């Protein structure tokens, strides 16, 4: 199938509690499989998932570097961000970023990814040429500058183009009986009267990986979106995801309404119904 | 495997 | 500053069954800034030492984090998640019901 590798960064200050934590995570889909935090007692980049662990001390020295270099480099940048936007030095601030590969089925790269959020906003993003930059407000644009000097995107495309491409499909390799295993969902209807002529059915889906699914309900083969709850996909803590869709409908009619549900997990889409 | 650091000083924001 | 109060799930790793070990989870997503408190509470009072995912965020930049704990869920005893966040003026708190 196709697959993605993505790192998260949050850096966030905290005036008159310390310097600025830290804290990287790294995921292939929706596996993570390691974690770097400033806040530890002895910040270290950790293994989280089983298929990394074999990976050498070289591997893990390296990751750490790297973290403990962002991490400085991070509190310098949370300074110039409060400076860009004229804020003063009470209030805690957060920079997000999020980069990595998407690979298709073939195991060529799709596309690469690099954005930056300042205050949960988009502030700049890489795009999709991995050559120019879009800022989102005067403040990104000296950021834009500066890496347009620095030539920056040239380093951001050398990675994603190579070592992630590289060591992803090593991952994927390395894990290969989780990372590209596909887990259908577990599925069922139940049936809960809110009154005399209404009843809820709700639709479930659980045991499934990756997290990508698409539930909905029909009405006389008809999408019932405006009717329709649908929870968020939710983490069971075992790997695998959980998600329900629900519908209100009179009384006598449950017949008229299916579920449907597609997962990677599944061959053909599959369609359910209440079984009283 | 995370961005590696450029041969040059990595640059802020 | 722009701020996203959490989304809260409550819900069992397993489908419950009374007697049987399992896990209570609380998932608090949609957040912004990242700072939050959530506790699991067992008929009201606080379960100690509750284990939570490491802190990542989606594609829209708000964050969420995974709170859980074992549990054997019986009839009589009532499980629930607190949460307080920023963009909350008092805690929330979402009762566990095993059909949701």
């Amino acid at each position: 199938g196709s697959h993605s590798m993505r790192y998260f960064y949050t850096a966030m200050s905290r005036p008159g509690r310390g310097e600025p934590r830290f804290i990287a995570v790294g995921y292939v889909d929706d596996t993570q499989f390691v974690r770097f935090d400033s806040d530890a007692a002895s910040p270290r980049t950790e293994p989280r998932a089983p298929w990394i662990e074999q990976e050498g001390p070289e591997y893990w020295d390296r990751n750490t570097q790297i973290f403990k270099t962002n991490t400085q480099t991070y509190r310098e940048s949370l300074r110039n961000l409060r400076g860009y936007y004229n804020q003063s030095e009470a209030g805690s601030h957060i920079i997000q970023r999020m980069y990595g590969c998407d690979l298709g089925p073939d195991g060529r790269l799709l596309r690469g990814h690099d954005q930056s959020a300042y205050d949960g906003k988009d502030y700049i993003a890489l795009n999709e040429d991995l050559s120019s930059w879009t800022a989102a407000d005067t403040a990104a644009q000296i950021t834009q500058r500066k890496w347009e000097a620095a030539r920056v995107a040239e380093q951001r495309r050398a990675y994603l183009e190579g070592l992630c491409v590289e060591w992803l499909r090593r991952y994927l390799e390395n894990g290969k009986e989780t990372l590209q295993r596909a887990d259908p969902p577990k599925t069922h209807v139940t049936h809960h009267p809110v009154s005399d002529h209404e009843a809820t059915l709700r639709c479930w889906a659980l045991g499934f990986y990756p997290a990508e699914i698409t539930l909905t309900w029909q009405r006389d083969g008809e999408d019932q979106t405006q009717d329709t709850e649908l929870v968020e996909t939710r983490p069971a803590g075992d790997r695998t995801f959980q998600k329900w869709a629900a519908v209100v409908v009179p009384s006598g009619e449950e017949q008229r309404y299916t579920c449907h549900v597609q997962h990677e997990g599944l061959p053909k889409p599959l369609t359910l119904r209440w079984e009283p | 495997l995370p961005e590696p650091l450029p041969q040059g000083a990595l640059t802020a924001y | 500053m722009i701020q996203r109060t959490p989304k809260i799930q409550v819900y069992s790793r397993h489908p419950a069954e009374n007697g049987k070990s399992n896990f209570l989870n609380c998932y608090v997503s949609g957040f912004h800034p990242s700072d939050i408190e959530v506790d699991l509470l067992k008929n009201g009072e606080r379960i100690e030492k509750v284990e939570h995912s490491d802190l990542s965020f989606s594609k829209d930049w708000s964050f969420y984090l995974l709170y859980y704990t074992e549990f054997t869920p019986t009839e009589k005893d009532e499980y629930a998640c607190r949460v307080n966040h920023v963009t909350l003026s008092q805690p929330k708190i979402v009762k566990w019901d095993r059909d949701m």
